RNA sequence: ACCUCGAUGUUGGAUCAGGACAUCCCGAUGGUGCAGCCGCUAUUAAAGGUUCGUUUGUUCAACGAUUAAAGUCCUACGUGAUCUGAGUUCAGACCGGAGUAAUCCAGGUCGGUUUCUAUCUACUUUAAUUCCUCCCUGUACGAAAGGACAAGAGAAAUAAGG
RNA sequence: CCUCCGCAUAAGCCUGCGUCAGAUACUGACAAUUAACAGCCCAAUAUCUACAAUCAACCAACAAGUCAUUAUUACCCUCACUGUCAACCCAACACAGGCAUGCUCAUAAGGAAAGGUUAAAAAAAGUAAAAGGAACUCGGCAAAUCUUACCCC
RNA sequence: GCUACCUAAGAACAGCUAAAAGAGCACACCCGUCUAUGUAGCAAAAUAGUGGGAAGAUUUAUAGGUAGAGGCGACAAACCUA
């Protein structure tokens, strides 16, 4: 019975789970785009968002500095977290990460995903785009919208 | 006012930089050693 | 616990099943002769 | 416990050809409008993703060359500039990663 | 001495219990050496229940405290491909005894390896009972001692389901 | 993140993750380990050799102990041979076992418990637990604590 | 070349308490009390914990010896290549 359990059981235990997520998140902060097993990316997405929030909190905040020091195993990224990412997302309030499924791993056919910080310098992902407004169905719905607007 | 942690390699990781940092830890113990006897003992204890 | 009864040592090997020991006694000479008659590629050890 | 009798090929065929065993036809496959290769609707296109990954690998290799060593992550934004391109006013103050090829059309 | 010795694993205990009724308790009823309270006996009733402990390997029995009761049985003395091995029942050893001895004992006593990944069958979500408290009532009954039913009110405990 | 280890010698094995090419830590070819370390010794005939070791100094012993030459005669005139690799040996196996010694006493050396996902039962290991505290059980077995006293043999 | 005993000449035994100890606690090391797991297993006897000894009748590397009407044995009819 796992009603309401929100954390996956990963690695060799709770500490190993935290460390795996920490390594994935350090890689994400360094490269701005990481491909890893789908479940691990899903688990680490929330922590990525939380680091962005802690970076928004600012350098001077000792609590934020401690959190960044713990989570970023490579200490050169803490200046990055606080001076490149948080300023980038100052305008935003959330949704800093884009996660998208990727063709299964060739080795063990694992469900893989790619997670990136939005607005990174890297080439854009082949994002799935909704159907063009000029399609038949969308044009008919546009006609509906125009008719309703005219009625009101 | 912002106390960034020092940008050094991990002392326990399995990497070239971590190995160099462990070597630096050893050499720091040698430096801290006061007596020349202790210095020589630390410098020569490992037989390779 | 068992199985590793063979603790190899060339000194014991040659002093126990060597050509010299086999020729030392008539019984060992006949052992060598039996091996030769059978056509063994290794008469002694 | 051990089998009391050999299971016949008829029973075995029943078991191993039951539709629960058989592979399920997938109807979520579709053609990628960009390259025209097949892709599962929810999954990203393999061909396009490989293009992006190879370009990312080139860019990251240039990034590593410019960094010159471990723990040298810049404290400023980064911009990739291709041959025949010059930094814009926004690009000013950003680490320039220069790629020796024409900008990919998909890349913008 | 009929199946099984090219193995049907064995006494108690744990777990889960299926069943019978020749009913221990709860229900209904007849009799009584049934005044009442306890009871005894018989007909009907197997839906439900039928305790925890001290020694002892004990099933039992004895004892302690309870209970409405701590029922008699069958189920390979139910159930070791679910479990335990304390007894018994190998190989070691001591005491008493037998023998010249080896060794043995309807004797005691200390120790002593519990295998199996399930092929098939079968199966895996089917309106509750009881005790007690008050009152009735210190009434009916009875010389007293003692002492009820029924009706009513309240409390719980177990069991099932959440 | 782990470090039981690890590095050498011995013993054992005998080319057994070096390069290249083919396949699909395999096959074929090519290469390699260089003595100072170690092994491989000693001209005769007699003749010597009571007094441990233990920081050898006190003491202290008993179990009474690994370490020595001289006399004469011969004789220099001349640095060979062999081991040197490895991820290794004995256990039918890339076996959780066995495996002497010197240093390192946690390491500068050596390594990776998780193929991916889910987090059902049963099972294994561990941690926590209301009140009680052996009522369990053959037995306090196991676990937790650190805890008295009396008996047989 | 295991094992029982022996022969030659070797080696190991931290630390603490005590004091010349077949002394105590306790590493390495030797053993294998009890439990769990395992039972075609990692293992034809192991693993984890727990535990006995751990300066001695100790443990152990090397070479040699005793051979089946036998050897060896602090007798368990032990051990002598599962
Ligand atoms: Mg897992
Ligand atoms: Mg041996
Ligand atoms: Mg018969
Ligand atoms: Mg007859
Ligand atoms: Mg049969
Ligand atoms: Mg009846
Ligand atoms: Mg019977
Ligand atoms: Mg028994
Ligand atoms: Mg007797
Ligand atoms: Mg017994
Ligand atoms: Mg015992
Ligand atoms: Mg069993
Ligand atoms: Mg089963
Ligand atoms: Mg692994
Ligand atoms: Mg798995
Ligand atoms: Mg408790
Ligand atoms: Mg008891
Ligand atoms: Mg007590
Ligand atoms: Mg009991
Ligand atoms: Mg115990
Ligand atoms: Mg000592
Ligand atoms: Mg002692
Ligand atoms: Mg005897
Ligand atoms: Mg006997
Ligand atoms: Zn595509």
């Amino acid at each position: 019975i796992s009603h309401g359990r929100v954390f996956r059981r990963m690695g060799l235990g709770p500490e190993s789970r935290i460390h795996l997520l920490r390594n994935l998140l350090t890689g994400l902060v360094r490269h701005e785009r990481i491909e890893a097993p789908w479940a691990r990316v899903d688990e680490m997405r929330g922590y990525a968002e939380k680091l962005i929030d802690y970076g928004k909190l600012g350098d001077t905040n000792e609590r934020a500095m401690r959190m960044a020091d713990f989570w970023l195993t490579e200490k050169d990224l803490i200046p990055k977290l606080f001076q490149v990412l948080a300023p980038r997302y100052k305008d935003q309030t959330g949704g800093y990460t884009r996660m998208l499924q990727i063709p299964n791993r060739s080795l063990d056919r694992a469900k893989m995903a790619v997670i990136e910080y939005k607005g990174n310098c890297l080439p854009p992902l082949p994002l799935p785009r909704r159907d063009s407004h000029l399609t038949l169905l969308n044009q008919l719905l546009q006609g509906l919208r125009q008719d309703l607007r005219q009625s009101q | 006012v912002a106390r960034y942690p020092p940008i050094v390699a991990s002392m326990t990781a399995d990497s070239k930089a971590a190995r160099l940092r462990r070597i630096e830890r050893w050499q720091a113990t040698v430096h801290a050693a006061e007596s020349v006897d202790e210095k020589l003992r630390i410098l020569t204890k490992m037989q390779f | 616990a068992r199985g590793n009864e063979y603790q190899p040592s060339n000194i014991k090997r040659k002093n126990k099943h060597g050509w010299v020991r086999r020729l030392s006694t008539p019984a060992g000479v006949q052992v060598i002769l039996r091996r030769m008659l059978k056509g063994r590629k290794s008469l002694s050890h | 416990a051990a089998p009391k009798n050999r299971r016949t090929i008829e029973v075995n065929r029943c078991r191993r050809r039951n539709p629960q065993k058989l592979i399920k036809v997938k109807n979520n496959i579709d053609v990628c409008p960009e390259c025209g290769h097949l892709k599962q609707k929810h999954v990203l296109c393999a061909y396009c993703y490989e293009k992006v990954c190879k370009e990312t690998a080139e860019i990251r290799r240039q990034i590593g060359k410019q960094e010159g060593g471990p723990f040298k992550a810049p404290t400023i934004e980064t911009v990739v500039l291709y041959t025949g391109e010059t930094p814009s006013e926004q690009d000013q103050g950003k680490r320039i990663i220069e790629r020796d090829r024409k900008r990919p059309s998909w890349f913008t």
